[PDB]
């Protein structure tokens, strides 16, 4: 072998020959040569898969045992461990091993030197970053800064690797709800912050994880026991509890306003959405007062928050977002057809924003239920039309419009005919186009670009749609944009069938 | 079509429902009385299902007893939930909808056409598959004899308020139907002013009778869904 | 444009699994694709199958005869299979497939298409008793009484008019003494 | 151990015992004083202290780079990068213990094929002298310098020949012959002993083996052309078939005469094949030892005089069939006894002229049941063909029409035929064989006991 | 009365009343129509990782294959360079009989009518010898290997050496082999059953017993079988049932309804306006 | 149109050569996949006046068992194939040594062609085919199973194994779309190979009437 060969001035007789086999003989000289000489055949493939070939190897060993007995590592492993985490593919390695066998002093102790060596960003460390408190603070600090300066649309890729974190328990959810929190609380950018933390609240309320206990103490909802026990049960049950809803009628409307973030609680406003705006939602006369008084009352007055005092309240725009939202509560709740006839004064609670995602969930309610395209016989429903105002007036409620309307396109109708289903999609189409004339740009093309380079939707609708957007549009165009828009026009399935010569003369001088 | 041809049938279909129930205790007496309609009997009564503080036997372990051998199944029940076996309590129904038998014992589960029936894979296949076909004879000839002897202490009938719903169910169905003429005439005022726009594939007449089949067909779906929502377990319709 | 004898053609997006195009993807699963077909009414299948962008393989008829002198014997065979099927599970219920493939197999197994008639059963040398048996017995008779056709008896039908023992199932083989066996007795 | 290259510890680094005083293998010295930079060099320190598993660690990597290094040839294999990956191998697989015939054999498997200066030559002749395992190279560059194939295989493989021939000289009475497609036994063998460019090697070979079967016996030669020298054509080789002249061209034409004995219209390509000129002194001569010293040609010959007789039988005179079978039974008579020479035996005008009414004349006679003329054409043609047809005849005016030509075939007499297991297998062990011993006929001692 | 005289022969072939051959095989296997009942292939849905993880014996992981296992058979199964190429053999057998599978049915149902139900088999097996799934078991895996290829050279259908009838017979029961090699495979022996020694031995044999039970007997009037089974369904019963029947029976030149079903390729099949 | 008939054209050869494949005659692997661009190229893209015509598609190919059976596969100008070029291109047919050939009609022929067909059928065996049969391959429908052509002694260890007689075998036509694929005649067997959802896959034989 390379060391028991001559363990004495010779040492076995056997192990000698042993030696002739190694020692600096073709296991070391080819070495070199053959390294040499995969090389000149051709190459730097072969170092990478020579460190395959290495890494393949390394798997067996038996880390987790040899390391625990030891307590001392001679100070954090400087002679073998310190120079090989500088290698990508040992460095990447080490996360692997870590996970066949967790709970060890050695592991955790090691993986918090490494974090703030160069592996800022810790991939795969969903339960290894729970354990260390160091290596969790650093991977937070990565996530918020890479949310922060991502913009809008990363918030769909930063949700899953970054909230599902917390899964493990509570107290990894608690403190990854303080210091952000902190930063929220300042007037410098408090607002995006708050926003994320919501929305991980949100994701928290539909992953069953107990969020209402926390979120209220946070933003110092907790100064009135009436206040907080209140809100307690109607966000942990789930329902509008009348009681509650008449305590909050009767204090909130005294001349000692509640921290405004409390009712503004997007849980809790999308909990008042699905209790009202359901069609099946009976409720008595009163409490249908107090549910509008709320949710007006929630959207209306501006307020000086100085800390200790307050003196701000509005009652006029108050008065006419309860008109609004009560004239769609009978609109929803009557259901009849004479619906055509409501729109003289639909469009105008549309204009109100409160009662936009009213209406949005109510569409929402009402075209996924199934048989209602077959039910329908207009060249373009009624529904569709409101969401086309919808996002005229408004541009917020946007990613949700998109959303609603690519779960009505991707959905199947079955019982539908095969040519109404193709005019249906069309119609979602015009839709989508619309959209696109309301500034929601790039999500919309980004879905049709998945849509057809990667699935196999009919190649009519993406037709259709690359022919309304050019016949819509004008130049100048944005290098985003027809970075997007071109690889469409060049799939080569549309260009032959049927503007496009105007598009294809700007994109060249544009790019 | 390599399934039994024959079947339990009506009376005895019904009945052994009725029976399999895992609501249904027996007397002690009730048992002797059904236990002597068994002509593969062991003679051994078998221990109580409940001991204290009532001796009372279930209508599986009845069944259990003419089942025969060692025979394995499960089968669907008719009602059974679909997602059910998703997620949890899946092998331990709520419902008492999913038939297995084990060891030639029902363990759990209520028998309907789909495990006595002339479906392919149901009891008596699989009992004429493992068992010959003299013991299935048997097992025919006692599964209508002790179902029908139970039948006369259960009873089973039909009547008029069984074909009857409360104020609330016939206010619905009332609805339903006006609200579905409702869209026929709507639909009527747009043929006849000529709003509807004809659908591809077919003419003006035809998109009209699509559309007035589809409105009627969509009336009657929900008024038999809201129909049967209302029936009862005791409601004699449903148990047949 | 387009070719005679077909009236009208339909697009559909089929829902069925045995209609639509199913693909094995590099992973190993089976993917269901949604692809356009097309129905017609009136059948010229040659001139279809030779048109553009229409797959020849999947090309399929309703009709026997013409598929029969298009594609072949063994692919009426497996057509009219498939069309019975179709008539069978369009009712819900089951027939096991041994019974179809016999009724392909006996109806195809002279080369043409053997119909089910006086036409195609009768054309047949099964014997002058079992044809008088089924159809037309005086023509078959006198025929072959004028061609001197002789009945070797050895199907059902003939036995049961003679009232002999039919070749059928406890009638397909013979019963000896043994007589070596018998020396066993007492 | 490093035979190649240089010399740090592979010979004197090898024996670490020897006195007191003289340990120092390799093992600390090896890597240290891995792969290459410290880089890299970090897993071995780390893997050393889990019970030095290196030996196993160090193969399994050769081993996968070895195998690595096998599948990049294929790149430069479909030439610049080539001359440089064989050199760089031939520099790298010069020594011993690494490099098993697997980087050596890949470069020979790439184009080391033929034989080449310290490429072919001496890693060739080593690889014979060691028993290598680079069995495609060895046996294409032996075979072309003849060494191996040509040399060493020229042992086993022209005393093979003989063999086979007295193989298939038994005169039982011959047993279903097995056709050109299932001829394969050793083909497989003998046609990839020469897969680089064996049109050489089977030149000086296999054509030497054919020219010492030649002056052996008269059925070795034909007995391993027979089997091999058809399917070769069917091995999708272009060499293989145009090493001979029309060598995919006759090979086919014997196949299908055996496949079809009545072949009418395939006598018409044999008789232009054969009947040419331009080519006549060696290609003529190579025609007539494929044709003839072949033992398919003799078992051909019979159904041929049978054909011939069932087709005079409907014409029932005497002067194509006749003509065919002649000009086949002279080429095979003359193939034995004279050189490939130009101006080729046979063609004489008594036999021709005198076998078509001698074949007629069983015709003739049989059906007056209910000649001068067949000896005449028995003594004009070769004794061979009159064995085989008197034969073949035994199997009433059709027993003796063909009596006469047999007769006088048989008296006449001769060149190289198959009239003795062919023959008698148509229609105390000596007192069956006294009638055959005249003959050679083969039917009297071993078809009689055989059959 | 057409046909009224197709029998099955007593050399397994269907021939009618002239002996002129209808099927060579009855139900191109052999098997009567009434021991026969409807099974799933294990095989044909699952994604090749599926396949592998599920139906690949794993000979590496000691401590779960010890966890399923007797120590001694650990041991065996480890040593043995020849039990492991078995397996491995075994798996890639199974793999081609996958492809086999796949090539027959290119629509993705896994339904088949086969003789001998195996997973109720199994499931008897298990009760009859009061099989323990939480403990290992003392199965070899070898034997099981041997077992199933000594079935599948039991299960007789073509009598003969000849190697016409080998390959009629490997043919005729070609389904139920591949069914048999996935179900009885020693992976799933090992985790998902876990039979014993005595229990596989009593499953082969019921197998074999039962398999040669659903052969279809000489003398058997499948003619009249047949007819009946296809006349009893049109009585109770573009084209409706009863006259497209008829209309397929009686051998038509003209039908109510004739039709094509054009398949289109793949680039006009995804687009809506060049169908 | 011009495109449109050196389309048909290139796909009658395509056909043509997979119908060569079949029947076992040497074809070239480059031809059997052959491109329409790559015949475009070859041949001149203008059936219209230009280069490929008809003639100049003729194709010949020699079985694979012997280089001496050639098969000749004409193209006639003409959609109705009278006499006289029928009996010009057997002309051709005999100064060459080959036995067989085929004929490719854009239309139906003259009745006395066939005639004339059937009587010659001894010497050479001559067999027609319209342009819209060859215009697609017939053996890749899937309703189609694959047909093999069985030789002579395979026959008899069948006749003997089943001990059965010649007529007892099923039947298929002479002028069946597959028979005329694969040119067999009176007597010739075909084993067919379909696989079944009963037994996995099954063998039936079929005899030519």
């Amino acid at each position: 072998i390379m060391e028991p060969s001559i363990f004495n001035t010779l040492g076995s007789p056997e192990n000698v020959i042993q030696l002739l086999s190694e020692n600096y003989t073709a296991v070391a000289q080819t070495v070199n040569l053959l390294a040499e000489w995969l090389i000149q055949t051709g190459p730097v493939q072969v170092q990478e898969t020579v460190e395959n070939h290495l890494k393949s190897l390394l798997i067996k060993h038996f880390d987790p045992r040899k390391a625990d007995s030891i307590f001392t590592e001679e100070g954090e492993t400087p002679a073998w461990l310190e120079q090989m985490i500088a290698h990508t593919t040992w460095r990447d390695l080490f996360y692997k091993l870590a996970e066949a066998h967790p709970d060890c002093l050695m592991l955790n102790f090691t993986v918090k030197l490494i974090s703030d060596a160069g592996y800022q960003g810790e991939i795969t460390s969903v339960s290894t970053a729970c354990q260390q408190l160091e290596v969790f603070s650093r991977v937070l600090r990565t996530s918020l800064a890479t949310i922060l300066d991502g913009g809008e649309e990363n918030l769909e890729k930063n949700l899953p690797e970054f909230a599902k974190m917390v899964c493990h328990g509570e107290h990894t959810y608690l403190f990854a709800q303080a210091m952000m929190s902190v930063l929220a609380q300042e007037e410098q950018g408090g607002s995006a912050v708050r926003r994320i933390a919501q929305e991980v609240q949100r994701f928290a309320q539909e992953k069953g994880h107990d969020a209402s206990q926390i979120t209220l103490a946070l933003g110092t909802a907790a100064s009135y026991p009436r206040a907080c026990q209140a809100l307690g049960a109607m966000l942990s049950k789930g329902a509008l509890n009348p009681a509650d809803i008449t305590v909050l009628f009767k204090m909130f409307t005294s001349m000692d306003p509640p921290p405004v973030e409390l009712i503004r609680v997007p849980a809790f406003l999308d909990l008042f959405m699905q209790s009202l705006f359901k069609p099946g939602a009976r409720i008595n006369q009163d409490h249908k007062h107090k549910y509008i008084h709320i949710l007006a009352y929630a959207a209306s007055v501006v307020e000086t928050w100085k800390k200790n005092k307050r003196v701000s309240i509005n009652k006029d725009e108050l008065k006419s977002t309860s008109k609004a939202v009560e004239t769609v509560h009978n609109l929803c709740c009557n259901e009849n057809s004479e619906l055509v006839a409501e729109l003289s004064t639909l469009y105008q609670c549309i204009r109100f924003p409160v009662v936009a995602m009213g209406v949005l969930k109510w569409v929402d309610w009402t075209v996924s239920e199934p048989r209602y395209f077959q039910l329908q016989t207009d060249h373009t429903p009624v529904h569709l039309a409101l969401l086309d105002e919808i996002s005229t007036c408004h541009q917020l409620l946007h990613p949700q419009v998109l959303q609603l309307l690519v779960k009505l396109f991707e959905t199947e109708h079955s019982q539908l005919d095969v040519m109404e289903q193709l005019e249906l999609k069309k119609t979602l189409l015009d839709r989508m186009v619309h959209l696109l004339s309301r500034g929601y740009v790039l999500p919309v093309v980004s879905y049709i670009r998945k849509c057809l380079e990667k699935l196999d939707t009919d190649i009519s609708l993406i037709r259709y749609f690359v022919t309304e957007v050019l016949d819509v549009i004008a130049p100048p165009y944005t290098s985003d944009f027809v970075q997007l828009f071109l690889p469409i026009l060049e799939n080569d399935s549309i260009a032959g069938t049927i503007p496009v010569t105007e598009f294809i003369a700007h994109c060249k001088s544009n790019f | 079509s390599n399934r039994p041809v024959m079947g339990i049938v009506q009376d005895t279909l019904t009945a052994v429902r009725k029976f399999t129930k895992r609501d249904v205790f027996l007397e002690r007496g009730e048992v002797m009385n059904l236990l002597m309609f068994l002509s593969t009997w062991d003679g051994k009564v078998p221990q109580p299902a409940i001991l204290k503080p009532r001796p009372l036997w279930t209508g599986k372990q009845i069944f259990s007893l003419i089942i025969p051998g060692h025979i394995n199944c499960i089968r669907t029940h008719s009602t059974h939930p679909d997602d059910e076996d998703s997620g949890p309590y899946k092998h331990i129904s709520p419902g008492d909808t999913k038939v297995v038998v084990e060891n030639g014992e029902l363990i759990m589960g209520i028998l309907c056409k789909k495990s006595l029936g002339t479906s392919a894979g149901s009891l008596v296949h699989i009992s004429y598959l493992e068992m010959g076909h003299d013991i299935t004879r048997l097992f025919y000839s006692n599964i209508q004899t002790v179902i029908n002897n139970w039948l006369l202490i259960e009873g089973h009938t039909i009547g008029i308020g069984d074909s009857i719903a409360d104020s609330k169910t016939y206010q619905d169905i009332q609805n339903t139907i006006k609200k579905a003429k409702q869209d026929v005439i709507e639909v009527i005022e747009k043929a006849h002013n000529n709003e509807l726009e004809p659908t591809p594939g077919n003419t003006l007449r035809q998109t009209f009778e699509n559309q007035v089949n589809r409105i009627l067909n969509d009336a009657r779906d929900k008024t038999g869904s809201s129909a049967q929502k209302s029936l009862s377990e005791y409601n004699n319709f449903k148990s047949m | 444009q387009g070719i005679e004898q077909i009236s009208k053609v339909y697009m559909h997006l089929p829902q069925t699994d045995n209609k639509k195009k199913i693909i094995i993807t590099e992973d190993g699963e089976f993917k269901a694709l949604q692809e356009w077909i097309l129905e017609t009414d009136g059948v010229s299948l040659m001139r279809v199958l030779s048109e553009k962008d229409v797959d020849p393989v999947r090309t399929t008829s309703n009709d026997i005869v013409e598929i029969f002198t298009v594609l072949g014997i063994e692919a009426v065979r497996k057509a009219l299979e498939r069309e019975l099927y179709h008539v069978i599970s369009f009712d819900g219920s089951y027939v096991n497939y041994r019974h179809l493939a016999l009724l392909c197999d006996t109806m195809t197994c002279r080369g043409h298409l053997m119909a089910i008639t006086r036409h195609g059963v009768n054309r047949q040398d099964t014997g002058p008793l079992m044809k008088c048996s089924f159809e037309e017995t005086v023509d078959v008779l006198m025929e072959a009484a004028a061609h001197g056709e002789s009945d070797p008896m050895k199907g059902v039908s003939e036995n049961i008019m003679l009232g002999q023992l039919a070749p059928a199932g406890t009638g397909c083989f013979d019963l000896l003494l043994d007589a070596e066996k018998c020396k066993y007795g007492m | 151990x490093x035979x190649x290259x240089x010399x740090x510890x592979x010979x004197x680094x090898x024996x670490x015992x020897x006195x007191x005083x003289x340990x120092x293998x390799x093992x600390x010295x090896x890597x240290x004083x891995g792969v290459l930079l410290p880089s890299l060099q970090s897993a071995l320190p780390f893997l050393d202290l889990h019970g030095t598993p290196r030996l196993e660690f160090h193969q399994s990597v050769f081993d996968e780079l070895r195998d690595k290094l096998l599948e990049r040839v294929s790149a430069i294999a479909s030439a610049e990068e080539r001359y440089k990956k064989l050199e760089d191998l031939l520099e790298k697989s010069f020594s011993l213990v690494k490099m098993p015939s697997l980087q050596p054999v890949v470069m020979c498997v790439m184009k080391h094929l033929p034989k080449v200066p310290e490429k072919k030559l001496k890693l060739v002749m080593a690889d014979k002298e060691l028993y290598r395992a680079c069995a495609v190279e060895v046996k294409r560059q032996i075979w072309q310098d003849n060494q191996a194939l040509f040399g060493d295989e020229v042992s086993p493989l022209l005393k093979q020949y003989i063999l086979e021939k007295e193989s298939a000289l038994f005169s039982t009475e011959f047993f279903s012959p097995s056709p050109k497609t299932r001829r394969q036994g050793e083909v497989v063998q003998r046609l990839t002993r020469m897969v680089g460019k064996n049109v050489k090697l089977y030149d000086m070979v296999l054509q030497f083996l054919r020219t010492l079967f030649l002056r052996t016996r008269n059925v070795h030669y034909c007995t391993l052309r027979a089997e091999l020298l058809m399917s070769l054509h069917d091995l999708d080789v272009g060499e293989i078939c145009t090493v001979d002249p029309c060598h995919k061209f006759t090979w086919c034409l014997d196949a299908c005469i055996r496949e079809r004995f009545v072949d009418s219209k395939r006598a018409r390509e044999l008789q232009g094949f054969l009947d040419g000129v331009k080519k006549g002194q060696e290609q003529v001569l190579g025609d007539l030892s494929m044709i003839l010293c072949d033992p398919f040609a003799i078992n051909t010959l019979a159904l041929s005089t049978v054909r011939h007789l069932q087709e005079l039988v409907g014409q029932e005179t005497l002067p194509l069939l006749l003509l065919l079978r002649l000009l086949a039974l002279g080429q095979g008579a003359w193939d034995m006894i004279d050189s490939q020479v130009f101006k080729e035996p046979k063609m004489e005008v008594e036999l021709i002229t005198r076998f078509l009414p001698m074949l007629m004349s069983f015709l003739v006679d049989d059906y007056t049941f209910n000649p001068e003329s067949f000896t005449k054409f028995l003594q004009e043609q070769r004794m061979a063909c009159e064995v085989g047809l008197y034969y073949v005849l035994h199997i009433k005016n059709a027993l003796l029409r063909l009596l006469p030509g047999l007769v006088e075939t048989f008296g006449d007499l001769g060149d190289i035929f198959l009239h003795l297991l062919t023959g008698n297998l148509a229609l105390l062990e000596d007192f069956c064989s006294s009638l055959f011993d005249g003959f050679f006929r083969k039917e009297n001692v071993h078809r009689h006991a055989l059959r | 009365k057409s046909m009224e005289s197709v029998m099955v022969k007593y050399d397994a072939t269907v021939r009618n009343s002239i002996n002129q051959v209808v099927q060579l095989r009855y139900g191109e296997d052999g098997l009567a129509g009434e021991s026969v009942e409807f099974q799933n292939l294990a095989t044909l849905k699952p994604s090749n990782k599926a396949f592998e993880k599920k139906f690949r014996f794993d000979y590496t992981n000691e401590r779960a294959l010890r966890r399923t296992l007797q120590e001694d058979l650990v041991k065996d199964v480890l040593s043995n360079a020849h039990i492991q190429n078995e397996l491995e053999r075994e798996f890639e057998r199974m793999r081609e009989d996958r492809e086999v599978l796949r090539v027959i049915f290119p629509t993705g149902d896994s339904k088949v009518v086969l003789p001998c139900n195996l997973l109720r088999m199994i499931w008897n097996a298990q009760k009859i010898f009061h099989i323990n799934p939480r403990l290992p078991s003392d199965l070899h895996p070898i034997k099981v290997v041997e077992g199933v290829k000594e079935l599948s050279k039991k299960l007789v259908i073509v009598n003969g050496d000849d190697p016409l009838s080998r390959q009629a017979q490997e043919n005729a029961t070609l389904l139920f082999n591949i069914h048999l090699r996935s179900t009885l495979c020693s992976r799933r022996m090992a985790e998902e059953f876990r039979l014993s020694g005595e229990a596989f031995d009593w499953l082969l044999g019921e197998i074999e017993s039962k398999f040669n039970q659903a052969i279809a007997h000489p003398g058997e009037m499948v003619g009249a079988l047949a007819a009946q089974s296809l006349g009893e369904p049109a009585t109770q019963m573009v084209t409706l049932g009863v006259p497209r029947l008829k209309e397929l029976i009686n051998i038509s030149k003209k039908p109510k309804t004739p039709s094509l079903t054009v398949f289109l390729l793949g680039q006009s099949a995804r687009d809506a306006e060049r169908a | 149109d011009d495109e449109e008939e050196t389309y048909r054209l290139w796909k009658i050869r395509k056909t043509i050569m997979q119908l060569c494949h079949d029947r076992g005659y040497l074809v070239t692997q480059d031809e059997l996949d052959q491109t329409l661009e790559e015949f475009k190229a070859q041949f001149g893209d203008k059936p219209s006046e230009g280069r490929p015509r008809r003639t100049d598609l003729t194709v010949l190919v020699a079985h694979n068992d012997d280089p001496t059976d050639q098969m000749f596969v004409f193209f006639p100008e003409e959609p109705k194939v009278g006499i006289k070029t029928i009996k010009v291109y057997c002309q051709r047919m005999q100064e060459e040594n080959i036995t067989r050939a085929l004929i490719v009609v854009q239309q139906g022929m003259t009745p006395s062609a066939k005639q004339s067909l059937v009587d010659m059928a001894p010497k050479y065996i001559l067999e027609q085919f319209l342009q819209q049969e060859l215009l697609i391959n017939i053996t890749e429908h899937e309703l189609v199973p694959e047909h093999v052509v069985m030789t002579k002694e395979e026959v008899t260890e069948l006749l003997a194994r089943y001990k059965l007689r010649e007529n007892q075998l099923p039947r298929i036509q002479a002028g069946d779309p597959v028979a005329r694929y694969f040119g067999i005649k009176r007597g010739q067997v075909v084993k067919i190979i379909r696989p079944s959802e009963t037994a996995g896959r099954y063998i039936t034989y079929r005899l030519v009437q």
